[PDB]
RNA sequence: CGUUGCCCUCGGCCGAUCGAAAGGGAGUCGGGUUCAGAUCCCCGAAUCCGGAGUGGCGGAGAUGGGCGCCGCGAGGCGUCCAGUGCGGUAACGCGACCGAUCCCGGAGAAGCCGGCGGGAGCCCCGGGGAGAGUUCUCUUUUCUUUGUGAAGGGCAGGGCGCCCUGGAAUGGGUUCGCCCCGAGAGAGGGGCCCGUGCCUUGGAAAGCGUCGCGGUUCCGGCGGCGUCCGGUGAGCUCUCGCUGGCCCUUGAAAAUCCGGGGGAGAGGGUGUAAAUCUCGCGCCGGGCCGUACCCAUAUCCGCAGCAGGUCUCCAAGGUGAACAGCCUCUGGCAUGUUGGAACAAUGUAGGUAAGGGAAGUCGGCAAGCCGGAUCCGUAACUUCGGGAUAAGGAUUGGCUCUAAGGGCUGGGUCGGUCGCGGCCGGCGCCUAGCAGCCGACUUAGAACUGGUGCGGACCAGGGGAAUCCGACUGUUUAAUUAAAACA
RNA sequence: AGGGCGAAGCCAGAGGAAACUCUGGUGGAGGUCCGUAGCGGUCCUGACGUGCAAAUCGGUCGUCCGACCUGGGUAUAGGGG
């Protein structure tokens, strides 16, 4: 909005953080069943616990 | 009667409204808008403000007087009972 | 800022403490004398040229002088 | 023509965003935000409507900054009420006085007699 | 007053490109005044000729950049705007030159 | 001298608290700078608020007057009082000018609409420059560009329901409109407020425009020149101001800030004090959170880059009544999720049609006619206001002329004397005014002219006679009912 | 936006013995008219009708100083508003 509260804020930055994809070693660790981050939100679709 | 005869103040109101209402309003309409004499000064300034107050423009005394008149009757006549009162009771 | 009108003035303004920077501008036909302060920029104009000159000797104890070009 | 925006997140045209314009040593013209129109003092006596004088009309939170002189008048009721209304309460509160005192002795010769 | 006005051609004459008598004459052709092209309008401006430089000299008001219109039109007619360039020197001047 | 403990002394409130990124609410602006941030970074100019004890400094308070001596005199001492600033007839003024609880007042703090005026921004016109484009012919060309922040100081320019003089009917003054006057008009002199306008400090050093160099480079390099003068206005935008109109409508509170009335107190004793709603300068501080960008025919909501929806600011030239439409510059785009080749039928959206003119159809549905302006001319009926652009007519282009509408400035000339200018005295006294100099724009009339075309595109009423319903304006079924329903 | 109509009040002139009346102005009233933005939503029973759209589009329309339009804040909640 351009006038945030800090609350609001300090919220965006967690799901900011949050969207990274996996790291490629994670793939080859001992019983990985991971592949793809799968929780991986794009902001045009798909719109925030807001 | 040069530009109207027989409208004059409700010739704003056009056709509406019938024509005895506006028969009927142009006597109020007239009186209410009349600048009427300060007897406190003497000047034809008092106008009517708002409903039931007038206000001497130099003067600058405002006062309670009627609806759409400086005076109505009833307070005229109600004056000059009290004054008579008055007097009956102090002697 | 603020202007002056007194060649005494402007001396006494440059002889404060908080004072500093007494930078000179030779407009031609004026020859300026900005002197710096904690609030003001003080200002006098010195329209004769001989007089400036002889102005500029008389700031006293080592001030910065920063003549303007 | 240099169209110009506002200078601040207040979008809206209200008694909060007024402005000018002015144009700028960079020639360009630049909207400045303008501090609202201050009044001066309306008299204690409250009949006489002209406001009063000899005091610097300016937004009320201001006469903090203000030396005493502007925000005043050399007289008794000084900057608080016109010249006519002091005037006027002078002889006015002298007269009544003299009054009460004729009626005192016109109560003290009634006094005498009786 | 004296309007004084020079229009030196220096570095166009000396490669011979352009002749400044022919551009003269022009000039003493044209140079209106008044609305009155030919005969400078009586005995009013007055041009002169020192080999490269042009100077014209006027009694009545006399606008300096008539003069620089009157070379872009000679320039013209001499198919020289292409390879050369009217500016102003200095005040009460111009100056022919290459790019 | 602080700090605290206790004792006395005084004290109404009014409800704790929450409630506005558009209400109220002190104080920041110019230039530069980034791949992306700037009133926030840098440079420079400011500014408010709080603190400032020991008070950092000046200045104000405040340094008179008397008497007595001594000294030629300037003056020196002894001793007595005065001194919480002064100016103006007044409006009110001057840099400061003690002061509590208490009280009164003001500011914050006010609707809409009209008209008129002043100030800016922009547009326009005439010229100066610097760079442009055009140049077959013409064009002293057409195009661009031509600057000064806040805060101070000065001065215009506005306004005053301020004062003093004085006394107005033959009544005057005066507005576009009004409106004012023995409760003091005109006339003369002043006082105050705003001064966003000029000038100036700021500030040319900075910006912009040009020409030019320095550097293979890096480089915010460095120089020249310039940044001028005038005129216009029912012009538009904003604004300040005055003055009306409307209301059975009268159009926010509070925080905060000041003024005044009071006079409880405090100050030192003749060089100083307490005091500065302190004057000028000096010192120190101002934490917390927001600050990217989109803001919409692709960053929002409609399952989507959806023809939908979604609150504002700025707002050039031409034509024109116009923020209408049409064309243009500034700025912006790539035709709205594709291309190519054809040009069949059906369509969707536009047009045109001989003769007739509603014969079509439930029904003139649809389209067509009409349309602007000026000049004439205007019925029935009527609640007398309307009806009314009733109806019905005529004109309209281009060109070349005519007439009619305004401002400014100027005579005190002759004689004398003093320095073209002044001062004095006498004539003159345009008192029917005349002379020179400027400048918007309209209106009417006339000639000529064209293949009768001319509101040439754009914009832009079809009328009439009657009946029914509902007086009217208003409202209504979001998404089949706008009505005669509701009001 | 821009236009139209031109109510009270005001001026002058003319008449009138008076009462007052005419003529020309000025003035700018109004849930006044035209008409933009705005708000709406008549008709084409047009387009569309597996749409652009779970109600949109085009022209044509109503209204456009007032019972006007509109943002944000705030109040009223289910036999309740
Ligand atoms: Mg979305
Ligand atoms: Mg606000
Ligand atoms: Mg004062
Ligand atoms: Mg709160
Ligand atoms: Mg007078
Ligand atoms: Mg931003
Ligand atoms: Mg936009
Ligand atoms: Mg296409
Ligand atoms: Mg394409
Ligand atoms: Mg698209
Ligand atoms: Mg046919
Ligand atoms: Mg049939
Ligand atoms: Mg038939
Ligand atoms: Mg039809
Ligand atoms: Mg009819
Ligand atoms: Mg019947
Ligand atoms: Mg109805
Ligand atoms: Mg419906
Ligand atoms: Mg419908
Ligand atoms: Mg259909
Ligand atoms: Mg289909
Ligand atoms: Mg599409
Ligand atoms: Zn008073």
């Amino acid at each position: 909005s351009s006038h945030k509260t800090f609350r609001i804020k300090r919220f965006l930055a967690k799901k900011q953080k949050q969207n990274r994809p996996i790291p490629q070693w994670i793939r080859m660790k001992t019983g990985n069943k991971i592949r793809y981050n799968s929780k991986r939100r794009h902001w045009r679709r798909t719109k925030l616990g807001l | 009667a040069k530009r109207t005869k027989k409208v004059g103040i409700v010739g704003k109101y056009g056709t509406r409204y019938g024509a005895s209402l506006r028969k009927m309003v142009k006597k109020i309409e007239i009186s209410q808008h009349a600048k009427y004499t300060c007897s406190f000064c003497g000047k034809t300034k008092m106008k009517r403000r708002a409903v039931g107050i007038w206000h001497c423009g130099s003067c600058m005394k405002t006062v309670a007087g009627g609806a759409w008149t400086y005076n109505t009757t009833s307070a005229v006549t109600v004056k000059s009972a009290i004054r008579r009162l008055k007097e009956l009771k102090d002697q | 800022p603020r202007k002056i009108e007194e060649i005494k003035d402007f001396l006494l303004t440059a002889r404060r403490k908080d004072a500093k920077s007494v930078k000179i501008k030779k407009n031609k036909d004026n020859v300026k004398f900005k002197v710096r302060c904690s609030r003001y920029l003080y200002t006098l104009v010195i329209t004769d040229k001989e007089k400036a000159e002889k102005l500029k000797q008389s700031l006293p104890p080592g001030l910065a002088v920063k003549e303007l070009k | 023509v240099q169209r110009l925006t506002y200078r601040r997140r207040l979008s809206y045209n209200t008694a909060s965003n007024k402005t000018r314009l002015s144009r700028t040593p960079g020639n360009r013209i630049v909207y400045l935000y303008t501090k609202k129109v201050g009044k001066a003092p309306k008299s204690a006596c409250g009949v006489c409507p002209g406001r009063l004088r000899g005091v610097r009309a300016v937004r009320p939170k201001v006469l903090m900054r203000l030396s005493k002189t502007k925000k005043h008048v050399s007289r008794a009721y000084g900057g608080s009420m016109c010249a006519k209304c002091v005037r006027d309460r002078i002889k006015r509160a002298f007269l009544i006085e003299e009054q009460k005192i004729v009626v005192k002795v016109l109560k003290a010769q009634a006094q005498s007699q009786k | 007053q004296v309007l004084k006005f020079t229009l030196d051609c220096t570095h166009p004459v000396e490669d011979g490109i352009m002749d400044a008598a022919n551009f003269e004459q022009f000039l003493q052709e044209r140079i209106k005044v008044n609305g009155k092209a030919g005969n400078l309008g009586g005995g009013v401006v007055t041009i002169e000729r020192s080999k490269s430089k042009i100077t014209v000299t006027s009694e009545v008001p006399f606008s300096k950049r008539y003069l620089k219109y009157l070379t872009k039109k000679y320039l013209k007619k001499n198919n020289l705007r292409d390879w050369l360039r009217v500016v102003a020197n200095s005040k009460e001047s111009y100056e022919l030159r290459y790019f």
